C-alpha cells in the first residue's frame, strides 16, 4: 500500500467531509500523538514503540473520523498494537492504568463502562484500516546511521543529533509521516539543526565541495521540501 | 475485503489459533488455504504470535516458501489467505504407496534448501521444519509452511533465543542440551532428518521424551563428546543428559542402501556440532544436490 498524501488532499478527510473545521482536527492530532507519546513514555516503552503507535493513529484517522472515534480511545488501542509489533508487549489493564494516570473524568469518560473491551473492539478495526502492513520504520534510524558517516568535531555532531531528535519528536505530533518517508525527514531535521547551530554540514562528509550534503544518503531531494518540512515543525513553537 | 468472497469446502488442518479451511475464490475460481485467526475468547486482544508470523510472512516472497494472498474478516474471525496445496510432505508418506526416486528426492531437498537459504540470507530461523509443515502440490512443486515458531535473528553478533523449539523428532541436539545461543544449524538438523526420513517413510528419531531423543541421535551419530564437539561441555545439560554409553557414529553402515552422494550431504546435515553441520548455501553445492534442474 501507498501511505502518502500531497497536503492538498490531507485536508480532505473523514472528520472534514463531516464537519469538523481544519483547526479542531490538528488540535485533535497533536493531543492525540501526545497522548500516545505521554502513556507510553510512562511504560517505559521506547522511542520506536511509540512512533509506530503514532503513525498508525494518523493513519486511522485518514479513513475516519473523530466525531465517530473518540481520540484517546484510538491512541491506546494504537499504542497496545504497537508494542505487540515491536516486541515490547504491554497488558490491555496497564495500558488503560496509565491512561486513566494521565487523563481527567471527562477524558476518561470516551472509555466507558468497559474500558478494556472498547479498546480490544477497536483493535479489530485498526488492523483492518492499516491493511496489515504492521512494519514501519521512522527517522530516529536514519538520523544515527546518517550522522555516524559524518567525520569531523564530535562535539557539534553530537549536539546535531540531538537537536534534530528533538525535532523528530516534535514532528510526530504533524501529519509530516502522513507527507514523506522517514529517510526524508531525517534528513530535514540535520538540516533544520543545522541552520540553528549554524554548523555547514558538507564539510564533515567527505566532498566538502558540495552543498547538497544529504544526497549521499537519500537521492533526489529538494531543498525547498526540506524548507517545507522546516517550516511546518517550526510552526509547533510559532 | 470480507470472507463471504470466498466459497468454503472443508477443514485441511488444525492452526496454532484455529483451523485451516480450503476454498475457492469466487472472483477468479482459484483453489486457497484459508488459516482461521480466532479472537473472541482472548485476553490480550489479536494474538502477538499472529502478528509475529504475519510480518514475518509479509517480508517472505519465494517460490518454495509459503505466499501470503491477503487477509480477510467475517461478517469474529480474520482469515489468513494462500494458494492451495493438494499435499503436505507427512501425508504421502504416512499412506505408504508412495515410493520417492532419487530425482524426486534431489527435486524436493533442492527447493526446501533453497527456501530455507531464502531464509537465512534475510535473518529468519524457521525452527518449525517437519514432514507436516512442507507442502507439495502435484506439479512437483514444494512450499515451506508454518512459520508460527519463526523469529529475527542477529547474525552480526550472538543473542538467547527459546531453547524449547522445534518438535522432539527434529529438534537437533544442541537444543536437547539446553543451548540458547543457537544458530541457523538448528534448521538445518531438521532438514537432516527429512533427508533420512525420505528414504525411509518413518521419521529417524522417534523418542517421546528428550533424554531418550538424545539416545537414539547419539546411538546413530555418535555420542557426544569434546573430541567431535568442543563447545559441547559448556552446554547446561551435557552433565545431566548423557547416553547410556558412549556410541561410536555409524550412521555410514546404518544408510548404507541410499546412494552415496546422498549419504555424503545426509552425514554432512546431522553432523553434532554446530559449527561444522553444513549451511543452507552449503548443502546446494553437495554432489547431490549441485547440478539438480
Ligand atoms: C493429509 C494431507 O495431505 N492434508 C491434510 C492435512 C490435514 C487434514 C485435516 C483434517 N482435519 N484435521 C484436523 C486435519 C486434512 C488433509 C493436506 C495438507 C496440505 C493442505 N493444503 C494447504 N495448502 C496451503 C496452506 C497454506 C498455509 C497453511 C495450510 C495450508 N494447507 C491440503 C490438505
Ligand atoms: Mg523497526
Ligand atoms: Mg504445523
Amino acid at each position: 500500500p501507498c501511505w502518502y498524501w500531497d497536503k492538498k488532499d490531507l485536508a480532505h478527510t473523514p472528520s472534514q467531509l463531516e464537519g469538523l473545521d481544519p483547526a479542531t482536527e490538528a488540535r485533535y492530532r497533536r493531543e492525540g500523538a501526545r497522548f500516545i507519546f505521554d502513556v507510553g513514555t510512562r511504560l517505559g516503552l521506547h522511542y520506536d514503540t511509540l512512533a509506530t503507535g503514532i503513525i498508525y493513529f494518523h493513519r486511522f484517522y485518514m479513513f475516519h473520523s473523530f466525531k465517530q472515534f473518540p481520540r484517546y480511545v484510538t491512541g491506546a488501542c494504537c499504542l497496545f498494537l504497537a508494542g505487540k509489533v515491536e516486541e515490547t508487549p504491554k497488558k490491555c489493564k496497564d495500558i488503560i492504568k496509565t491512561a486513566r494516570s494521565l487523563l481527567n473524568d471527562v477524558q476518561f469518560g470516551q472509555f466507558g463502562d468497559d474500558p478494556k473491551e472498547e479498546v480490544m473492539v477497536l483493535e479489530r478495526i485498526l488492523l483492518q484500516t492499516i491493511k496489515f502492513d504492521l512494519q514501519v520504520e521512522h527517522p530516529y534510524q536514519f538520523l544515527l546511521k546518517y550522522a555516524k558517516q559524518l567525520k569531523g568535531d564530535k562535539n557539534k555532531i553530537q549536539k546535531l543529533v540531538q537537536m534534530a531528535w528533538t525535532f523528530v519528536n516534535d514532528s510526530l505530533c504533524t501529519t509530516l509521516s502522513l507527507q514523506w518517508e522517514p529517510e526524508i525527514i531525517a534528513v530535514a531535521v540535520m538540516y533544520l539543526a543545522g541552520r540553528l547551530c549554524k554548523f555547514e554540514i558538507q564539510e564533515w562528509t567527505s566532498k566538502p565541495m558540495y552543498r547538497r550534503w544529504w544526497e549521499q544518503f537519500v537521492q533526489d531531494v529538494p531543498v525547498d521540501v526540506l524548507e517545507d518540512i522546516c517550516h511546518q515543525i517550526l510552526d509547533l513553537y510559532s | 475485503r470480507c470472507v463471504d468472497k470466498f466459497d468454503i469446502i472443508g477443514i485441511i488442518g488444525e492452526g496454532t489459533y484455529g483451523q485451516v479451511y480450503k476454498a475457492k475464490d469466487k472472483d477468479t475460481g482459484e483453489l486457497v488455504a484459508l488459516k482461521k485467526v480466532r479472537l473472541d475468547n482472548e485476553k490480550e486482544g489479536f494474538p502477538i504470535t499472529a502478528i509475529r508470523e504475519i510480518k514475518i510472512l509479509r517480508q517472505l516472497i519465494h517460490r518454495s516458501v509459503v505466499n501470503m494472498k491477503e487477509i480477510v474478516t467475517d461478517k469474529g474471525a480474520f482469515y489468513l489467505v494462500f494458494e492451495y496445496m493438494d499435499h503436505d510432505l507427512m501425508g504421502l508418506l504416512e499412506s505408504g504407496l508412495v515410493h520417492f526416486s532419487e530425482d524426486h528426492i534431489k527435486s524436493f531437498m533442492k527447493q526446501l534448501m533453497e527456501g530455507l537459504e531464502y531464509c537465512h540470507k534475510k535473518n529468519f530461523l524457521h525452527r518449525d521444519i517437519k514432514c507436516s509443515n512442507i507442502l507439495l502440490n502435484n506439479s512437483g512443486q514444494i512450499k515451506l509452511a508454518d512459520f508460527g515458531l519463526a523469529r529475527l535473528y542477529n547474525s552480526e553478533e550472538s543473542r538467547p533465543y527459546t531453547n524449547k523449539v522445534i518438535t522432539l523428532w527434529y529438534r537437533p541436539p544442541e537444543l536437547l542440551l539446553g543451548e540458547e545461543r543457537y544458530t541457523p544449524a538448528i534448521d538445518v538438523w531438521s532438514c537432516g532428518c527429512i533427508l533420512g526420513e525420505l528414504f525411509t517413510k518413518k521419521p529417524i528419531f522417534q523418542a517421546n521424551l528428550e533424554l531418550a531423543q538424545l539416545e537414539l541421535i547419539s546411538r546413530l551419530c555418535g555420542s557426544p563428546c569434546p573430541a567431535v564437539w568442543p563447545d559441547v561441555i559448556k552446554l547446561p545439560y551435557f552433565n545431566t543428559m548423557k547416553p547410556k554409553k558412549q556410541y561410536r557414529r555409524r550412521l555410514r553402515e546404518e544408510f548404507s542402501f541410499i546412494p552415496s552422494a546422498a549419504l555424503d550431504l545426509l552425514d554432512h546435515m546431522l553432523t553434532l556440532d554446530p559449527s561444522k553441520r553444513c549451511t543452507a548455501e552449503q548443502t546446494l553445492q553437495s554432489d547431490f544436490l549441485k547440478d539438480v534442474e
